[PDB]
């Protein structure tokens, strides 16, 4: 649904209530659905330029006050449906430009407090190599694990917390004290996990390979080696079980859990590749 | 902005 | 070890082949380990009975079977020591390509022995402008 | 729209080591002897649709 | 020592048996997966007449 | 051996940079010769200099 | 079973079985997709029949479907029920053979080792 | 500077009081054998 420069305010001001609209015959017939509003600040430009050729008056920033019921209208059509209501299901994922990184503006404020979470997104991150450059602190789900697979919640909440101590200790690490091992072992294992998340444009990737790449990155089959090496670490183990092991990762997206089975068979995996392969450690 | 000012004013 | 095998008569090792299985207890930690009484009476074949020590309970074997013996130990040993040890006691194995090759063999027989049956094509039908149309 | 099978897509086998050679070979040989065979009785029918 | 080295690598080798089982098998599995794979390729042209 | 002395705090200005200075200059001076060189410091400065 | 001789294999005898092993994988990624949804294409002439206005290729059309599915399930119930694979065959009982001789002698080296842990203790 | 300084803040006293911690925990059960569940 493209409502472009070009187009007329009033089309871009409709444009995501169309594509509202349109997502509801999926929401109610049963069917599921996804909705990406694509620069929903543009839409509160519109407004702000329809009131002000309308001659309504402003408010701050030169906003009407209607923005808030410019946005709960188009929001809370995003629901879970129930089971008499066929169990159609419709998701959001707004999309918000800041400026110098002010989450302090109205129009930030507004979408975050009526939403269920945040992805924040940062340029230190983005230029320093981490891309996608997620900062996972601000980040943020409300809904959490209830949305997430158990084999990933078993792993990701070691992820979060290794994460979390590693972003506490990084910064006094980097003025070259010395530290015992304990410590060095946090260090190390953040830097593996933040050379894993990152990925190139259009390459996604299956949960159960994701899984995999994390049980690889969380059991400490990364600690030693080098984190240049992991950008192809993980493109070599991709492929391994894509070839040879398509079976487990048949079973994990069946399951949805990992049992003591395909724990022992994926280590098993693990082992062999570093057999067959070798890296700078 | 103010606040960054400010804070960066008191902690200098 | 030594070449001192106990006499297996009652009055020596009471209770030898009442049962079928050995046990021992091995090193420091002592493991527990069991072993076939057939196993074990292989060595009684090797044995020599003219050979009788420790107050005549236990017997020699012929040097031949225990120097076999401690060669398979000694063998042992130092494939634990080494790290590029074989990760099994089998010999070169070569009858993997036999069988890739007689598989393929099958999937493709099997594969045209469909279209023989697939494919009787008694006749067909054609549309074509001015006559069937 | 019709649909017939394209026997061009099996397959022969590829040898991998000499004791293999004397099942190989009589499979290739008979796979030739039904793929032309078969072309025969498709192409009969092709053109007895046309007389 | 000695025993003890002795008994970890009959451990580690006491799996060498299971290779002879495995291979019995071949023959009595592949002469029923070549009858279910005969069945899916027929189903498999099938399919794509009528999707044609 | 190289016996280098420095400190454990920071705030030092740049002496145990000086320090670190003259002790690469002496073993990269002895080691072209041969001389087998060992070093012993003392403090954490010049360990975190010299170490990569 | 036979799927689980992997660590059993060499550098030398790699690319071998993974050819075995990805042509079975390729059969069995055939047959549980062509068993798994069953017959839901099935289709109904009597939509198009009435949807459509020439019905007179279509008629021709429908009997060439019909006629081409006689003979399907006319194959499909004759091999529902030699000596082109023996000569393989025979390949595969020398090959057990050999494994035979191989687990033997290696059933002696360990033999030989708990006799000498027998010796030892007793 | 603010960030920066919490951040090195927070890393000094975890590292610190980490240290201090497991000193405590290899000295706790002599001086406090009550605890201890080896005597229970």
């Amino acid at each position: 649904v493209a409502a472009t420069a070009s187009e007329a305010a009033p089309l871009q001001f409709l444009a995501p209530y169309s594509g509202c609209a349109m997502g509801e015959w999926f929401r109610d017939s049963g069917r599921h659905c996804v909705i990406i509003y694509d620069d929903l600040s543009k839409q509160a430009t519109a407004y702000r330029q329809m009131s002000l050729l309308l001659r309504r008056p402003p408010g701050r920033e030169a906003y009407p006050g209607d923005v808030f019921y410019l946005h709960s209208r188009l929001l809370e059509r995003a629901a879970k449906m129930g089971d008499k209501s066929g169990g159609g299901s419709l998701t959001a994922l707004p999309v918000i430009e800041t400026q110098a990184g002010d989450v302090s503006a109205y129009i930030p404020t507004n979408v975050i407090s009526i939403t269920d979470g945040q992805i924040f997104l940062e340029t230190e991150l983005f230029y320093k190599g981490i891309r996608p450059a997620i900062n996972v602190g601000l980040s943020v789900s409300r809904v959490g694990s209830a949305a997430q697979v158990k084999a990933m919640k078993q792993v990701a909440g070691t992820m979060k917390l290794e994460l979390a101590q590693y972003r506490e200790v990084a910064a006094f690490a980097q003025f070259g004290s010395d530290l015992d091992a304990s410590t060095r072992q946090l260090l190390t294992r953040g830097t593996a996990l933040t050379e894993l998340l990152k990925q190139r444009q259009y390459s996604p990737m299956k949960n159960s390979v994701q899984v995999c790449v994390l049980y690889c990155g969380v059991k400490g089959y990364l600690d030693p080696l080098d984190p240049k090496e992991i950008s192809r670490f993980e493109s070599l183990f991709i492929d391994y079980i894509n070839a040879n092991h398509q079976d487990i990762l048949k079973t994990i997206e069946t399951e949805k859990e990992l049992s003591e089975k395909t724990e022992a068979k994926l280590r098993a995996a693990v082992d062999e590749f570093v057999a067959m392969n070798e890296f700078k450690k | 902005d103010l606040k960054i000012v400010a804070a960066r004013m008191k902690s200098v | 070890m030594l070449n001192f095998i106990p006499k297996r008569c009652p009055s020596v090792s009471l209770l030898f082949g009442k049962r079928p299985v050995q046990r021992i207890e091995v090193g420091q930690a002592r493991h527990q380990l069991e072993i076939p009484v057939e196993t074990i009476e292989k060595i009684y074949e090797g044995v020599d009975s003219r050979l009788e020590y420790h107050n005549k309970d236990y017997n020699a074997m012929k040097w031949k079977d225990f120097m076999k013996l401690k060669l398979d130990a000694y063998h042992l040993l130092e494939a634990s020591q080494s790290e590029t040890a074989a990760k099994s006691a089998l010999s070169d194995l070569n009858w993997f390509s036999d069988l890739a090759d007689i598989y393929s063999g099958q999937q493709t027989m099997a594969e045209m022995d469909v279209a023989l049956k697939a494919q009787g094509e008694q006749k067909l039908s054609y549309p074509i402008q001015g006559k069937n149309i | 729209g019709f649909e017939t099978i394209h026997e061009n897509s099996i397959k022969p086998v590829a040898p991998l080591s000499e004791n293999s050679k004397g099942f190989v070979e009589f499979v290739n040989t008979q796979l030739e002897i039904t793929k032309a065979k078969l072309r025969n009785a498709r192409l009969t029918a092709f053109a007895h649709a046309f007389v | 020592m000695g025993e003890e080295s002795v008994y970890k690598q009959m451990k580690k080798y006491a799996t060498d048996t299971k290779c002879l089982d495995y291979l019995s098998t071949f023959r009595t599995e592949v002469e029923d997966q070549i009858a279910n794979y005969k069945v899916a390729l027929v189903s498999q042209m099938r399919r794509q007449l009528t999707e044609r | 051996a190289v016996l280098a002395l420095s400190s454990d705090k920071g705030l030092c200005g740049g002496v145990n940079s000086f320090v670190a200075k003259q002790a690469r200059i002496v073993i990269k001076e002895n080691e072209m010769a041969g001389n087998a060189v060992q070093v012993y410091g003392v403090g954490d400065k010049i360990r975190s200099a010299l170490q990569r | 079973s036979w799927m689980s001789l992997a660590p059993f294999v060499a550098p030398n005898n790699a690319a071998a079985w993974r050819k075995l092993r990805d042509g079975a994988q390729e059969v069995q990624t055939v047959i549980e997709r062509q068993s798994t949804p069953g017959k839901p294409q099935q289709i109904d002439w009597a939509k198009w029949e009435s949807q459509i206005a020439h019905k007179d290729i279509l008629n021709c059309l429908k009997t060439f479907y019909t006629n081409q599915v006689q003979i399907l399930d006319r194959a499909l119930g004759a091999l529902e029920t030699c000596e082109g694979a023996e000569k393989g065959w025979a390949l595969f009982d020398a090959a057990l053979s050999a494994c035979a001789k191989s687990v033997e002698k290696s059933e002696e080296l360990l033999s030989n080792g708990a006799r000498a842990l027998w010796v030892s203790c007793s | 500077s603010v960030k920066f300084m919490d951040q090195k803040r927070s890393g000094e006293e975890t590292v610190y009081f980490k240290k201090e911690d497991e000193a405590l925990l290899r000295n706790l059960l002599a001086n406090h054998p009550e605890y201890d569940p080896k005597y229970s």
